């Protein structure tokens, strides 16, 4: 179960959070990221 | 080449076993994660 720590360190490796618009239409936008929103 | 193929097959079956890593990896730190995970478990190539 050591890999859990490695992946946690990886995700923590990525300061203000910035998301990315992944789709948009009809006045709605979906944004990936922003884990703390 | 044979050793590389065997190692890659083992890696593929492992990745299939745990889909969480693939999910979190599909989206430079990726490499560092790879060495910290299985740097020596697989050959240099």
């Amino acid at each position: 179960a050591d890999i859990e720590g490695a992946i946690e360190d990886y995700v923590s490796s990525f300061r203000e959070e910035i998301g990315t618009v992944i789709d948009a239409g009809d006045g709605i936008a979906h944004v990936e990221g922003l884990p703390s929103v | 080449l044979t050793n590389l193929a065997d190692e890659l097959a083992s890696v593929a079956k492992l990745l299939l076993s745990e889909t969480a890593l693939n999910k979190h990896l599909a989206e430079a730190p990726k490499v560092r994660l790879l060495e910290r995970l299985l740097s020596d478990k697989v050959s240099a190539t």
